[PDB]
């Protein structure tokens, strides 16, 4: 009779960037989401594959939960088929993906005066992620013709960049905290289902 | 901030017309598609063009558009007697928590007919408005095309702007244009003068009228 | 199939509030989302406020953040929109569109498919000055508005509200040569028209003309000669 | 806007270590390149090495490959440069300076600047300054103009403040600037030039102020 | 490193042509050419960047060209708000910077000042505490080159003299200092002492006795 940790999730103190977004897996409870689309207080709830008010009274054989940051101009890349920096380097979401992905901002949790550079994203790189694929590498990106083996400078960069979180910035760069519920569906007697 | 247009295009039956909706770096900088609306005269606005490429049921193969940069175009071709109509861009913003902008709009008139010379007539204060303490001079002008005409009131040598007004060009039966210019001040101002003038410009034809008493 | 009709209109003196609501039918009301637009009598269209889908992700223009308040009721499928603090600049038609995508937002959308359904539109007139009567003036021939053989002459009714005004020439036996044109917005806020007729000046002479206005707000009905 | 300051003015001894902070405000500070330029007095620039405050890469000149570390903190955005074993020649100005962008292509130029800070190596200790009248005399005056002054010797370090009755005496004071002797201890003097009578009638007090040795003296000019 | 001319003068309204020549590998293979301008007592300011584009705030009287291996900083329009200290810089094949010798724009046009020069002789203080100073100091002369000599009654004095670098005033004038140490028997022995100014052949000379 446990409840699946969602407060865990949503209610967490500190998330990771969204160059290597956290992993959750969620299973062998009962799953109540009357609390999520219910709550007003997420400003972004899509649903791809499902709708809140079915996805409730449908079973599911697992669920994942990966939550990120990323600033408000870029939560419109995160869909089926969009394509981009963060849809091509940072988080690559598959053509038939069933899940819903929750956003919300949060420019009184992750802002401070002078910049806040805790929040990573990797920029460069040598071909596309692959549907759920996990980078943390930190070699220097080569792209020219000759070999810099570890030192930076012309024709070499750094992949990993961060960016400048105000409390004076616009919408499009608050940083806006987002959380992707994805539904694996196998063969499974579905141990975890709505009331 | 706002989506910049041109304020009038026009043409001839069977002509590729474009009109440009320009954006800056927020409204088509990034991601953000522009899409474009057409609106009849007396009527709601409707949908003409849908994510910058595509295009909804009931729209014809002649509306097409496109964008690149931070600026997008639409474009006519073979314009009919059913394309006269104001035409909108409209795009999102995000800037100090931003918002849906629109365009300035461009009003689409098909040349059916050629231009024409308008007729003009001042009519100063009558003595019962002069004695009802009230004065106003109206310079009326009619068969003018297209609607495009600016009235400007002038004393003997200066151009006046207090009290100035200009309606709306309206359609009348025969397919022309006609306006009216009011002048509204009072009556000891008009006859502590000499003479008032009403001048009239259309399509750089410009025509006088001076009246005194 | 889709439409969506808007009540809740009319005449309020500047500083009351008022409540524009918009119903909804043929779809799914519970999903897309919706937003307010306004448009100035004779310009382009403004964004004023949208909802999406709850009441989580709200939008305001930059003009009307912290006067206007809008709202939604999903039971009944309506929104609704509380107005306050009225300015001389909220008079305009007022549509409520929904969004093309069933769960978009309004702060961070996906701005994709636009806007397909428009309403008919709801007038919103905030006018300081009270009703009162039309003032009416003849405007006579002379020797200067002489050309072609017809002389022009007429009747101007200003300084009225609201519209319209119905003006005559002759009760009616009059018909050809008139000419009424639309009223424009003066300084202080009222309509000014003026109805001519052109006439050979041959029967100036012989014939007298009467223009007759009648005006409903008032009930004032009233006739003039035209003369020299 | 963006803006870079630095810290004060340091004053070591041959054998000792200086740190110099660097502080930038107003962009991203984690996605351009720092610079750090060297120009002793009265010579021309001389370039160091830059460090990356992204991921913590550096690269000095083949000069400066052995004695000198450049460090970042991006919790208050700074950036240190830190220079062991000095030397006589190690006098100089150090500027931190914006280099390139992130990837070597838009940026290439060396903007904004910092404020610029000195590091003066010497072997000489603090010393208490000596103050002296120059005194005027019928010598020294011509067509009504009496020049006097107060001389400020055997000092260190630089710089040292002086006054006429606090800030009130401006037409016509001077203060050249302070030579450096065989010996490290400066000396300077500043003068005023002063009509006959205010010679007669007034007295005038210089004040001077160094505050590395936290002296406060005043002194009065008489005619001798 | 880039090889800069040492001065270059040149009269207002003329074009003056400074020429740094670089490496195949400095200005040969990139074109990140710079010239900075810093005035005496400044930081660096960034004139041009990009050896065509200028940045906002700077005038039309500055340009750049570039051909081969030599870049050129072409001045027009000469004023007084231009003598400063020019310094040209480039990005080498290896991430690199490396700067020029650093050219002195000497604007010619400004008229000739004779020096003045006042001589303060040893207080009672300084021979009560047993040392002598004597004191030469010279200002408002132009242009910044003047030598100093100190003479006892029929010879030269040479050891026990300090003299500092001409330094440019507010008004655009320069000024400088110079102090004889000496023991009190050795400034009581002696008559009389002077400090004698040179200055484009010109020379003046300023005695001081007990
Ligand atoms: C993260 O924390 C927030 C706040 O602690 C959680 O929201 C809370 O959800 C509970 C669910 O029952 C709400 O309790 C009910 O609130 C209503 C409204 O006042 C009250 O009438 C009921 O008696 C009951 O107490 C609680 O109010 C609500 N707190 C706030 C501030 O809205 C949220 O659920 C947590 N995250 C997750 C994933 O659970």
């Amino acid at each position: 009779t446990n409840l699946c940790p969602f407060g865990e999730v949503f209610n967490a103190t500190r998330f990771a960037s969204v160059y290597a977004w956290n992993r959750k897996r969620i299973s062998n409870c009962v799953a109540d989401y009357s609390v999520l689309y219910n709550s007003a207080s997420f400003s972004t709830f899509k649903c791809y594959g499902v709708s809140p008010t079915k996805l409730n009274d449908l079973c599911f054989t697992n669920v994942y939960a990966d939550s990120f940051v990323i600033r408000g101009d870029e939560v419109r890349q995160i869909a089926p088929g969009q394509t981009g920096k963060i849809a091509d380097y940072n988080y690559k979401l598959p053509d038939d993906f069933t899940g819903c992905v929750i956003a919300w901002n949060s420019n009184n949790l992750d802002s401070k005066v002078g910049g806040n550079y805790n929040y990573l994203y990797r920029l460069f790189r040598k071909s596309n992620l692959k549907p759920f694929e996990r980078d943390i590498s930190t070699e220097i990106y080569q792209a020219g013709s000759t070999p810099c083996n570890g030192v930076e400078g012309f024709n070499c960069y750094f992949p990993l960049q961060s960016y400048g979180f105000q409390p004076t910035n616009g919408v499009g760069y608050q940083p806006y905290r987002v959380v992707v519920l994805s539904f694996e569906l196998l063969h499974a007697p579905a141990t975890v289902c709505g009331p | 901030s706002v989506l910049t247009q041109p304020p009038s295009v026009s043409g001839a039956p069977g002509q590729r017309v474009t009109i440009s909706c320009t954006g800056s770096s927020s409204n088509i900088g990034a991601g953000y598609d522009v899409h474009w609306y057409q609106q009849l005269p007396g009527t709601a606005p409707k949908l003409l063009i849908y994510g910058n490429s595509n295009r909804p049921s009931g729209v014809p193969d002649r509306f097409s558009g496109s964008k690149s940069g931070t600026s997008a175009s639409l474009a006519i071709t073979g314009l009919q007697a059913e394309d006269e109509a104001d035409y909108y861009c409209q795009s999102y913003d995000s800037s100090l928590s931003g918002s849906y902008v629109f365009g300035t709009g461009t009003k689409v008139t098909v040349l059916g007919q050629p231009k024409a010379a308008p007729s003009v007539t001042l009519f100063p204060p009558s003595s019962e408005e002069l004695q009802a303490n009230k004065a106003t001079l109206v310079c009326l002008i009619s068969d003018f095309y297209p609607g495009a005409v600016t009235v400007a009131w002038k004393a003997d040598s200066s151009p006046v702007k207090a009290g100035v007004e200009t309606t709306t060009p309206s359609k009348q039966s025969n397919n022309k244009y006609a306006a009216s210019s009011y002048l509204s001040l009072t009556p000891e101002q008009w006859k502590s003068h000499r003479s008032y003038s009403c001048q009239v410009t259309h399509e750089g034809s410009t025509v006088e009228k001076t009246v005194a008493p | 199939e889709v439409q969506l009709v808007e009540s809740g209109g009319g005449l309020v003196q500047p500083g009351r509030s008022l409540r524009l609501s918009c119903a909804a039918s043929g779809f799914t009301f519970d999903d897309y989302a919706m937003h307010w637009v306004r448009q100035a009598p004779g310009k382009g269209l403004e964004w004023v406020s949208g909802i999406s889908w709850n009441r989580g992700s709200i939008g305001y223009a930059d003009s009307v953040k912290g006067r206007f308040t809008i709202s939604r009721d999903n039971a009944k499928n309506s929104l609704y929109l509380q107005m306050s603090s009225l300015r001389a600049e909220d008079t305009a038609l007022y549509y409520c569109a929904k969004d093309g995508e069933r769960w978009d937002s309004v702060v961070v959308p996906s701005a994709r498919n636009g806007m397909d359904v428009w309403g008919q539109g709801t007038t919103v007139t905030v006018s300081s000055a009270s009703t009162k009567g039309p003032s009416v003036f003849p405007l006579a021939p002379s020797s200067k508005s002489t050309s072609g053989g017809t002389a022009a002459l007429g009747c101007l009714v200003k300084d009225y509200f609201p519209e319209p005004v119905t003006v005559s020439w002759n009760s009616g036996a009059l018909t050809s040569g008139v000419h009424t044109f639309p009223a424009v917005l003066q300084s202080s806020g009222l309509y000014s028209l003026s109805s001519v007729v052109t006439v050979p000046s041959s029967s100036l002479g012989t014939q007298t003309y009467i223009c007759n206005v009648n005006h409903k707000p008032s009930n004032t009905k009233v006739d003039k000669k035209v003369e020299p």
